[PDB]
RNA sequence: AAAUUAUAUUAUAUUAUA
């Protein structure tokens, strides 16, 4: 339902490994790519016709 | 805070989502205007494969 | 394989309600999501939509999107834990290639697991000492599994 | 029918677990099955539970908060319905039930008996006028599931058709808390329960009094007594990567 | 085979294959005053320059002696570079700018920038890509204690 | 000067539309809305939902949003019980006839947004 | 990340006094004057069968 | 002919500031509400200019292609040219 | 030169905001006003749309003084200038 | 048999099939016709489908002869390379250029091991050479399979043809279909070597090809790419990390600069510093620091 | 049921007319057979209506022959005889459908479409929601809301 | 008075009256 995504740190974890955000970040630093903060979680719909 | 994708029916229909109204537009199919004038710069195959 | 609508029906004629007849904008198509489209009379930007026939399917294309995505996400009944390399167990010790990147991959064509790992999922039950180190009072049960070779009702004894 | 004497048979046959649960492929011999077992139990005279269709308790019309069980929740018609049935099956050996741990001074309308046997507590709790028998279905419920659990000596056969929806969330969810925390008005409240719907967490089976019963049966060891033959069910619609919206006629 | 050869430690050679479009008209833009726009339409229609390498290529030994590319700086890579990974492949279409000089000039940009990046899980475990197993929801047998 | 006050009593109607009660937009002869007031969904909505029906005055996309954020008897209700039209949802508090709908001032250039 | 809060306002601000005082710019969408012929005078319409697209 | 696109191109109380205006109320007012350069007068605006408070409040001239607005009011600040004729 | 989308306009991005903060003074800036900043002047600029939030319309959001009503119809009879 | 499967790998493998369509290496180090070093594709076009047939007739043959000449160049130079040679002290250097080797430490390769390692990649031409001279001789015009890259150097491939309808009226008494059409046919030449005289005898066909027929040229071939760890270093991840806002529209001008990052190769000395100091500051040996700075004692 | 809308009647003859697309579908004469196998009831009329018309569809895209002359009318009208004979039966079973659904509507507690009887609870046609505010035939007031033909405790 | 040329399918329409 209404939840709030969570992060956590390597430094936290007992195994410390690479996140997969911090992963987006360094992605999007690479490329260059947009970041939309109003991107809403529900709606994730597919092209159904061409996929 | 963000939410899931919904797992009902009734919260993806009451859900105030606005329809389609205007003419839709696509970022890179504007170039070309409609399907019935669409808009072809080079004759090039379907089937061209990049090098 | 599935058989419910997908399509519009076209425009023509105004239908009435008779044998092998519903009218064109009824509330029993679509789950009545064409009520936002109709008209009940028997503002020209408000009308002309509701004629068009590329709007109105890529509407119902945006339902059937959706109901396609309520019914997968109805089928979860996992969720995806980000856990490190070292405590994975030896299926997922690999690398596994991204989605649409390769073929499909096998589980383990070695051990006869032909399976795709992309659906594999494991259980919460036999990671407790993976994903609770902190708790250490075993918040979950183990997972009685039946003997196949015990003499029960199934092997007529 | 006689397990004192066959005790160690059926450990053997249910490999020490509290019963069987039958699962395939939809459409094969399941609840045909279980009918057939329910005959079976009952023809030789040995007080059976049969729940015909889980899918009215969990998948049902309403839901309702238990009266006296906190946290705990209820379907109401389904509990009248098995109230009535249950007792006007197994009439014959209820009446010589004696109730054990049942209090005394429960509440009584004017020209009716106090129940002494099992058969009178389902006679008190399935025949009342509404709303009274929502509570009452409730109590008798509990008091049921509490009667049953102590008998040591009676053989009780327990059939569900689809315990596959006892094992998982009902399709009931959670109310929002606004609507029991009072409004004075909907403009300046903070809140969206009549703006956007939303998706509570889902009502597990085992927050159901019935099921906490039927679980407090089976997890607790000291019943060597209850025989689970069950079953599951694969009614469910289908789905193969895409859906449309499913034609009414 | 063309391309520069490095031979200190910090310099790894990468046998890459780029691939390009030539494309000169004939027939009626071969000469006249339009034949200018009409070749540098050609020219930079065909801006693309596509530098592949294999996965496999990049899991030598550096000038330390240590390998370059290990296990976790593949799924670092592959993690890095979600869809430019195809096929055991590392592909990447540079179309920025209008000539392929400073096409390829920028896709050895972000080819040696997406290397630098993925090269951090030799560094330690903490930049180790965690995997993502689908955890199940208790079951009815962990449910019935609820 | 005839535009401006047919504006503003366009504005009116619609605010006194707004603010009045309506009549239950659920149908009274489908399930589970045909039951007895004594019983089912008539008690829940008695005794938990009595007040935020009451506040958001019966119009039929609050009454149905309160029935999916109740969760005690969704997702079943919004669509296997047929609701009433939205111009029969329209009318006011107390109709009980059908020429009502066509009895209201249509004078106004609500969009059918006028008791 | 650098420009926030009144910076950013101001500079929307700016560049919209730089957008409006550009007598002359070219804002007409594409397919309101993609119908003219070359050799003959008749005027077509895009999207029916009264224009050919390719030539 | 396709949808909407005629070269050529109403009272509603709850669609008042929805209709025939802008999507948003964070943009600014269009071109012809702002002096470009400079002009050596205009003899008519056009039809997207939205009337403001200082049309009713200053009124030298209201020139709309013709139209004329000498009755001041309120009821009109907010909205363009368009459904005020 | 870049080609293509503005994604690929870098340099160019940077230089034509400083080249209209350049040239822009802040004194003509002040004067461009949004569309709610226009819209505060009309009697009644706020009311909720039919297709959210129609039940939270309030009697106290109407300008009712600045209109003569009728009293046995309750319609607007006149307006206020 | 018979072939049932789950509809979630029918949807995966359908989507992968197609997306990596282009994801193929060309050029590999290979046995024949798949395995070369240089891919050259040239895509001709005409009007008519027996036009751009019979160009690639033409077309073939010619660059059959000419390859058959190139590579016997190549091939009478390879022979003589197997013969003997002197081993290049700049090859014998690239050998020994990493600190550690395989089997730690530095690998010091003579010249009889670097000479070695010239030979079998020198044996891998002469069978590649040999591949395509053997193709070459193959078509007589008695029987001729130009389209196969088992009997042909260099093989024609099928290309899809561009076709695009017209709907227009004839007068709104009648709708005409006239269809604009032009085909293709593409040569596929592989060398196991980069051949400038090559290149220079394809890209001038242009200028004797066939009537209102064009051609376009496309070229993949290997080349070395330098991953230089001074300028793209692998450093630790920041103290204070990036986040989303960092990540904004229109951030790509105004919060990021272009790669790569500028470090600076100067420093100056400070009052109480000393070659190990200095050293210990930069994070280098000393030795390593007096060698950049071999001027200054 | 949830079509609730004003129809329109349509003749027997254009319904049978119909033959494979709606009359003779054969997933919905199926569906009418579990009605009848529901309540007990040979299926007659029914298989007697589905045995025609397998054996009418079979040879639906012969031509006939052409006819050179007879001196009687008897080949022709015994044509005319079995063609007529097979329409009565088809007349039954569209009477029989229309019989034995209205009767279960009436028992399922289940609301018809305007103008539409019910034996048992509505002898008139039975009107709800309908976009004539009055009784299409009986020139009737409708009230608010429908008519209820029902109880209440389901 | 035969042979069948016959297309056939279903829906709509007006100053109710502004
Ligand atoms: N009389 C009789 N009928 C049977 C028997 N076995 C199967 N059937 C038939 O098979 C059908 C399937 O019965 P169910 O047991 O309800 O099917 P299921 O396996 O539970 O299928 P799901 O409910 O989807 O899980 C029934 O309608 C019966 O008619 C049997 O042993 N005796
Ligand atoms: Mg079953």
């Amino acid at each position: 339902g209404v939840h709030r995504v969570g992060y956590t740190h390597p430094s936290t974890l007992p195994v410390p490994c690479a996140q997969r955000w911090d992963l987006r970040l360094a992605r999007a630093r690479i490329f260059q790519e947009y970041i939309e903060e109003k991107a809403p979680g529900a709606w994730q719909l597919e092209d159904e016709r061409s996929m | 805070v963000d939410q899931t994708p919904f797992e009902e029916d009734q919260t993806w229909l009451l859900h105030s989502i606005p329809v389609q109204q205007l003419e839709m537009h696509h970022h890179e199919k504007d170039l070309q205007d409609l399907p019935f004038i669409n808009h072809e710069q080079f004759p090039r195959s379907l089937e061209w494969n990049a090098p | 394989v599935s058989t419910g609508e997908f399509d519009h029906p076209p425009f023509q004629f105004r239908q009435r309600h008779t044998f092998n007849t519903t009218p064109l904008h009824d509330a029993n198509r679509f789950g009545g999501r064409t009520a936002y489209l109709r008209e009940i009379g028997p503002k020209k930007q408000g009308r002309r939509f509701k004629k068009d026939p590329r709007t109105v399917q890529f509407n119902v294309d945006v339902w059937c999107a959706q109901q396609t995505l309520r019914k997968r996400w109805k089928q979860r009944d996992w969720e995806v834990i980000e856990i490190p390399f070292r405590l994975v167990p030896r299926e997922q010790q690999r690398v596994i290639p991204e989605l649409y990147t390769d073929i499909p991959q096998m589980t383990d064509p070695a051990r006869n697991d032909f399976s795709n790992i992309r659906n594999k999922v494991y259980d919460r039950e036999e990671l407790q000492g993976v994903l609770f180190p902190a708790a250490g009072a075993m918040l979950y049960p183990p997972l009685q599994r039946v003997d196949k070779q015990a003499m029960t009702l199934d092997k007529y004894l | 029918q006689h397990w004192h004497t066959k005790r160690s048979v059926l450990s053997s046959l249910t490999n020490g677990r509290t019963g069987f649960i039958v699962d395939g492929p939809t459409g094969c011999g399941k609840s045909a099955l279980m009918c057939q077992v329910v005959h079976f139990a009952r023809s030789r005279n040995i007080v059976t539970l049969y729940v015909p269709d889980a899918k009215v308790w969990t998948h049902g019309e309403w839901c309702w908060p238990s009266t006296i069980l906190p946290g705990f929740f209820d379907a109401p018609d389904a509990a009248r319905s098995f109230l009535k049935y249950f007792a006007v099956a197994n009439r014959a050996t209820l009446t010589s039930w004696k109730l054990r741990c049942t209090p005394k001074d429960l509440p009584t309308e004017q020209g009716e008996r106090q129940p002494q046997n099992l058969y009178e507590l389902c006679e008190w709790g399935h025949r009342a006028v509404a709303p009274a028998s929502i509570d009452r279905q409730s109590v008798c419920v509990k008091f049921l599931m509490d009667e049953l659990s102590e008998e040591k000596k009676l053989p009780v056969v327990i059939v569900v058709d689809g315990w596959n929806l006892f094992s998982h969330e009902t399709h009931f969810r959670y109310p929002h808390p606004d609507f029991l925390r009072g409004l004075a008005s909907f403009n300046e409240s903070s809140t969206d329960i009549d703006l956007y719907p939303q998706e509570l967490p889902r009502i597990p089976a085992s927050r159901l009094s019935f099921v906490r019963g039927l679980n407090k049966m089976i997890l607790s060891g000291d019943d060597p007594n209850k025989f689970f033959i069950t079953c599951t069910t694969r009614d469910f619609k289908p789905f193969d990567g895409i859906s449309g919206f499913p034609n009414v006629e | 085979r063309i391309g520069p050869i490095g031979l200190e430690p910090h310099q790894f050679n990468v046998p890459a294959e780029l691939g390009f479009v030539e494309q000169y008209d004939n027939l009626q833009y071969k000469r006249y005053d339009w034949q200018g726009w009409y070749q540098r339409m050609l020219d930079v229609h065909n801006r693309n320059v596509s530098l592949r390498c294999r996965i496999c290529d990049l899991q030598r030994l550096d000038g330390n002696g240590v390998q370059f590319v290990d296990m976790q700086t593949e799924r670092r890579l592959r993690i890095l570079a979600q869809h430019r990974v195809g096929m055991g492949v590392l592909k990447l279409d540079a179309d920025k700018y209008e000539d392929q000089a400073d096409n390829v000039t920028f896709g050895t940009t972000k080819l040696s920038e997406l290397l630098a990046d993925a090269r951090k899980a030799q560094l330690g475990e903490e930049y180790w890509p965690s995997v993502e197993l689908k955890v199940r929801k208790p079951s009815g047998q962990s449910k019935a204690h609820y | 000067l005839d535009r401006h006050r047919a504006l503003a009593d366009s504005l009116r109607a619609y605010v006194e539309f707004s603010t009045s009660k309506r009549v239950e937009p659920w149908d009274a002869r489908f399930k589970p809305f045909d039951r007895i007031e004594k019983d089912g969904v008539y008690v829940l909505m008695r005794y938990m939902m009595e007040e935020k029906l009451q506040l958001c005055n019966y119009h039929h996309r609050p009454v149905k949003r309160l029935f999916c954020n109740i969760g005690l008897m969704g997702p079943q209700i919004t669509t296997k019980a047929r609701w009433k039209p939205y111009r029969f949802a329209t009318n006011p508090a107390g109709t009980s006839k059908a020429e009502r709908m066509y009895q209201r001032d249509k004078t106004v250039y609500t969009h059918g947004h006028n008791d | 990340k650098t420009v926030v809060g009144t910076h950013q306002k101001m500079l929307q601000r700016k560049v919209t006094c730089f957008q409006y005082n550009q007598y002359g710019l070219f804002k007409t969408p594409y397919y309101r004057l993609a119908n003219v012929d070359r050799y003959h005078a008749v005027q077509g319409v895009a999207g029916t069968r009264e224009w050919v697209p390719y030539v | 002919y396709p949808f909407l696109r005629r070269p050529h191109i109403n009272p509603s109380a709850p669609y008042f500031w929805s209709f025939m205006t802008a999507k948003s109320q964070m943009a600014f007012l269009p071109e012809e509400n702002y002096i470009t350069g400079d002009w050596t007068g205009k003899f008519f605006v056009s039809k997207r200019q939205v009337y403001t408070l200082q049309h009713a409040t200053s009124g030298a001239k209201v020139r709309v292609k013709i139209f004329e607005f000498n009755s001041p009011s309120r009821w009109n600040i907010g909205k363009e040219m368009n459904t005020l004729t | 030169s870049p080609h293509g989308y503005i994604r690929h306009f870098e340099n160019e991005v940077r230089d034509l905001l400083q080249y209209v903060d350049g040239v822009t003074p802040w004194k003509q800036a002040q004067k461009i006003r949004t569309y709610w900043e226009v819209r505060s002047h009309h009697p009644m600029p706020q009311f909720n749309r039919p297709e959210v939030a129609m039940h939270r319309n309030t009697v106290g959001l109407l300008p009712a003084h600045m209109w003569e009503t009728d009293k046995k119809t309750g319609k607007v009879k006149s307006v206020k200038d | 048999f018979p072939f049932q499967w789950k509809t979630e790998d029918w949807y995966e493998y359908e989507v992968a099939k197609v997306r990596n369509r282009r994801f193929v290496f060309e050029n590999t180090e290979e046995d024949g016709i798949r395995g070369s070093e240089v891919t050259y594709k040239i895509v001709l076009e005409g009007f008519w489908d027996h036009h751009v047939m019979k160009l690639a007739e033409d077309v073939c043959m010619f660059l059959k002869d000419v390859g058959r000449q190139i590579v016997e160049e190549k091939l009478v130079a390879v022979r003589r390379l197997l013969q003997g040679g002197a081993v290049d002290p700049e090859l014998l250097a690239a050998f020994n250029c990493a600190r550690a080797g395989p089997f730690g430490g530095l690998d010091e390769y003579d010249k009889e091991e670097v000479a070695n390692f010239l030979r079998s990649d020198l044996r891998r031409l002469e069978e590649q050479c040999l591949s395509v001279i053997n193709r070459c001789n193959v078509p007589v015009p008695g029987a001729t399979n130009i389209y196969d890259p088992h009997t042909s150097w260099p093989h024609v491939e099928k290309l899809e043809p561009w076709v695009r309808m017209a709907e227009f009226w004839t007068s709104e008494m009648s709708t005409a279909h006239y269809e604009f059409r032009k085909f293709f046919r593409v040569i596929i030449c592989k060398l196991p070597f980069q051949s400038t005289e090559f290149e220079k005898r394809m890209y001038d066909i242009r200028h004797w090809l066939h009537r209102q027929t064009s051609c376009e040229f496309h070229t993949i071939y290997r080349r070395n790419v330098i991953h230089d760890s001074a300028v793209f270093p692998t450093e630790h991840d920041p103290a204070t990390p990036t986040t989303h806002e960092h990540h904004r529209m229109f951030s790509f001008a105004l919060d990021w600069q272009s790669a790569p990052v500028n470090r600076l190769s100067t420093d100056t000395v400070h009052e109480g510093e000393s070659w190990d100091a200095v050293a210990q500051r930069l994070g280098c040996s000393v030795g390593e620091l007096k060698d950049a700075n071999a001027e200054r004692e | 049921n949830t079509f609730l809308t004003s129809s329109v009647a349509t003749p027997p003859i254009s319904v049978i007319r119909t033959g494979p697309k709606w009359w003779a579908h054969p997933e919905r004469m199926v569906r009418q057979k579990l009605m009848y196998f529901t309540l007990g009831v040979d299926q007659l009329p029914l298989r007697r209506t589905a045995v025609i018309q397998r054996d009418l569809q079979r040879f639906h895209m012969c031509k006939p022959p052409p006819r050179v002359g007879d001196s009687t009318g008897y080949k022709r009208s015994r044509a005319a005889q079995l063609n007529t004979w097979y329409r009565r039966i088809q007349y039954q079973e569209y009477h029989m459908q229309h019989l034995f659904t209205r009767h279960v509507w009436g028992l399922l507690r289940v609301y018809p479409g305007n103008t539409t009887k019910i034996q048992g609870k509505a002898d008139d046609g039975y009107v709800g929601y309908d976009s004539v505010p009055f009784h299409r035939y009986n020139r009737a007031p409708l009230p608010f809301p429908a008519r209820e033909l029902y109880e209440r405790r389901k």
